[PDB]
């Protein structure tokens, strides 16, 4: 195999894509420009992930116990009061959007992420050595457009909120005089509570990306550049680090979204 | 990197998986958490009326 | 060549600084965290919530700058 | 747990085994659990937590004083 | 480069990986649910003592 | 070509001293939230007032940077 | 001719450490107010008064600077 | 290029470290100023008297500095 | 040729002020978690959990540049 | 000329630095100052006293930074 | 020829500022250490334990960065 | 040409941070002789003493750089 | 030829961050070591000890890079 | 000979930086000397002891450096 290492890596650095005007794959060496080209590796692992979790929890759903919990039925009742107490503790309103939405958030981020922690050649191996498809990479959360996605999705709903809870007569108000509050600053304002608020999203979706996106790289490096025999022992050390962090931008991902919502309408 | 049309593809794959654990996955598992919650403390609540 | 080396330069510059702000800014927040955690261990929960509400706040400037490094490193490379 | 003594000027008002107690002092809210370092403090008049071993939880009122 | 001994050094890091998962990970969540398990039966047989 | 390349650099020095600046003074300044908090439970809510009262002035200046930052960016390019 | 590229490059720095000095000066007087805030909590509207008068202070070159890189890249550049 | 846009660097510079320098030492002394204005809630003038005194002190060597890089602004450029 | 140590200047600024950071921060860190520690002995284990929760945080820029930064030494 | 245009960045950088250095070092020296007189009251005549015995030595370098920065710029540029 | 400049100055500025990390970063930490045992020094064994606990995580990155100027300089020649 | 710009850029450098480590090193020192002189103002000479002992080493290294750069320029050329 | 000169520069780069750094740390820790034996003095015997023990893994690095600094310096040039 | 002048800023860079730090480095650990001695003044010589030992670990690295930072300007040149 004619592999010189800087270009297994850049492979390994391709993703799996379709032409959504002509219906075709995309080649290592050739790509649609047109931007109609969807990935289709992250889609099909992304809503497989999502269909996992859905099933799982309705399948407790129609089983539920209210006396003695079955061990399988405790764990899905503990993530759910887990994220009840996150919830009620940050927002007080009356919607019934929250709780469901950052438990969707919460677990299918958490899922998404836990990917990587799979050995990197495996998938792949079989995608090419069996589909005979030219590429795979695997993590969903690891590309800027599905975390991009997700964080214009709770910016919407940012607006929608801010909207809905307080009308436009407070959302100029907002918009306009806060912090210096007199009319000659208007102007200024009206820039920065804008970025400020385009921020808030963006940030959420890339806050997701780096860590996952790079924390991809280290081991697609591990394996690109260290003999057989040494890679487990830069490989471990590295794999249970990376434990704590896809928890946290899992957990995060949740927290900072109910901080923006509660703190939009209320 | 490439920013791509998946940025839509996803949005979808969004929303969907949001209203079904809305309506159908959050309310089934909550009515069972509180009825347990709540009837445990009505037996408290019996415990201090019987003292009472 | 002679053009498309510079740019790694002006990511790494994005990226460093990045890294300084949001470490040295997450550690000034944490250690008032753990300070707190030690006066009263029970509040321990709700000092924590807290946490991550300004953590979420710290980083998000870095983050943008960590994002906009990486589209410089991969979208233009 | 450790031992803890609530004495005024006049007479004891505690002398219980505690497994950990919370007062709020001059400076701030504060808790002792066991083997806290050693320390000195006015507390501000309030009321002032015990929790006896076996967790039986009281509530103390205090005017003040040193801790 | 021996692609194929890029994959047994992957199988190698992940087997200890899975040693260390399962030998310090998983534990503590089995205990967490039996705790809970413990939590709920306790409270639901002392809730039933209060009505006698 | 330099009015090309360089401007990427030029971008890159405004993100991170943008990024280091808005990430250390809300650590300093959420610290202290923190720490108060910690003393005073109860003020909690009138303190998180405060709060992002006084960072939505700290936060003001580094997003007049970041803001220019990208329009060399990808406006003038 | 390639002049005008310093001109961003000077902005860029100009603003960046005007950006640095402004966000860490509120920051630290912020922590400060917030200390205070703390520990005398029927106070916080005269606190917030001074805070404000010394708050303007801090940034006052800051300012200064951030209008002058604004001027170098829109008016000259 | 090699005469004039080093002479707007040449500003940049002067008055970015001015600001740096100005703000963050303000802001150490406001920090203090506030501190001992909430131990003592009606010292108030009494102490910002001596901090309108050492704050005069303070800013003075930055302004030469923000006076020359207008200088070199408007009267060498 | 001109590209190499251009490209590894490019990484060793990365590596620099990742570990500037890192250093930095876990220090400060650490140091508020040891006059903890010095306060309520008995509570080490539990501190502690925390702090390793917070550093997950302080080494997540870090280990983003130290990660591209090698990258730029090797991948390219 | 450049022998001539370049050296206006030496002025700016040896007089910067001065004023960075000048303006924290006194910023920190009357913040302790006016922690002192928060303190005490009755004693401030005599701090502000020993601030300016001090102060002249925290000043002793930088004004003869920013001397030799004018002669630069003016005399020999 | 010329990259035998160059990777060298590389291998400073790398280890160089992993240097500064790694000693400032160790100091901070040590410092709580002491002023924590010269209150009960009875506790020196058990904190000097949590302390060398934290610095292995304090030398994670620091080191990393000398292995690589090592590389560099060495290796790479 | 050249020969003669360097140097000057030299004493920039070497007054500049000369300055800086002076002005902060101070700033510094003399901070805490306010405070414990604020605590005991009957205390004042002794202190006053050992301050100017301290003091003496801090300015050590920093002058005699100056020095280094006052000959840099002028008997150097 | 250039090789020389560069590396110079480099040792010069190295040995200044390096000087930085041990030079900052030893402080902070040494400021502490004075403060312990305040507060306990007859333990002077075991705070030195321990600041010793200390002392050598704050100065594990720079060591490395004062090392490297001079095998550049009279090996390499 | 280019040769002859870039040893100038190799010296003036270092004798420069170490004097930032061995400065700054002695301004910090004097401070805890100052404000040991303001409360058992009847220790003082004691205290210098622990000073004048403790100091000579800080001046280390620095002696090392301004002594090569004359060895580069003399003896190289």
């Amino acid at each position: 195999e004619n592999m010189t290492p800087q270009d297994y890596i850049g492979h390994h650095l391709n993703n799996l894509q379709l032409d959504l005007r002509t219906f075709s794959l995309v080649d290592p060496q050739n790509p649609p420009a047109t931007f109609w080209t969807i990935n289709i590796d992250s889609m099909f692992f992304s809503v497989v992930l999502g269909l996992l979790f859905l099933v799982l929890f309705r399948s407790v759903a129609k089983k539920a116990t209210s006396g003695v919990p079955g061990k399988f039925q405790t764990a899905i009742e503990l993530v759910i009061g887990f994220v009840n107490g996150s919830v009620k503790d940050m927002y007080h309103g009356k919607s019934k959007l929250i709780a469901p939405l950052a438990l969707t958030i919460f677990v299918w981020v958490f899922l998404m992420n836990l990917m990587d922690l799979l050995p990197i050649d495996l998938l792949p191996y079989i995608a090419e050595h069996v589909l005979g498809l030219p590429a795979l990479r695997v993590v969903p959360s690891a590309d800027v457009n599905v975390t991009l996605s997700m964080a214009l999705g709770v910016f919407i709903l940012i607006l929608f909120y801010s909207i809905k809870m307080k009308g436009i007569g407070g959302f100029t108000k907002e918009l306009t005089l806060q912090p210096f509050n007199h009319w000659a600053f208007i102007p200024v304002n009206l820039i920065l509570e804008g970025v400020s608020l385009l921020s808030k999203p963006v940030s959420l979706g890339l806050r997701l990306f780096g860590n996952m996106y790079a924390g991809e790289l280290i081991f697609i490096l591990i394996a690109g550049l260290l003999p057989w025999w040494s890679q487990w022992i830069l490989n471990v050390p590295w794999a249970i680090f990376h434990i704590l962090i896809i928890t946290l931008q899992a957990f995060i991902f949740m927290v900072l979204t109910i901080v923006y919502l509660s703190m939009a309408s209320e | 990197m490439n920013l791509n049309a998946t940025i839509l593809g996803q949005a979808i794959a969004f929303v969907l998986f949001v209203l079904f654990a809305m309506k159908y996955v959050w309310p089934p598992l909550m009515a069972a958490i509180e009825k347990r919650q709540k009837e445990i403390a009505d037996g408290l609540a019996s415990a201090e009326r019987a003292h009472k | 060549n002679l053009n498309m080396d510079l740019l790694y330069m002006a990511a790494a510059v994005m990226m460093g600084l990045a890294a300084i702000g949001a470490a040295i800014g997450i550690g000034i927040l944490g250690g008032k965290f753990l300070e707190g955690a030690a006066r009263q261990p029970d509040l321990i929960p709700l000092l924590r919530t807290q946490f991550f509400i300004v953590m979420g706040l710290v980083d998000a400037i870095p983050m943008i700058a960590v994002g906009l490094g990486l589209y410089v490193m991969f979208a233009v490379a | 747990t450790y031992h803890l003594d609530v004495v005024s000027a006049e007479q004891q008002m505690f002398s219980g085994l505690v497994e950990k107690i919370q007062v709020t002092g001059s400076e701030g809210e504060l808790g002792i659990y066991p083997g806290h370092a050693p320390l000195l403090t006015a507390i501000k008049p309030g009321m002032i937590r015990i929790v006896k071993q076996h967790g039986h939880e009281e509530f103390i009122y205090l005017s003040g004083g040193i801790l």
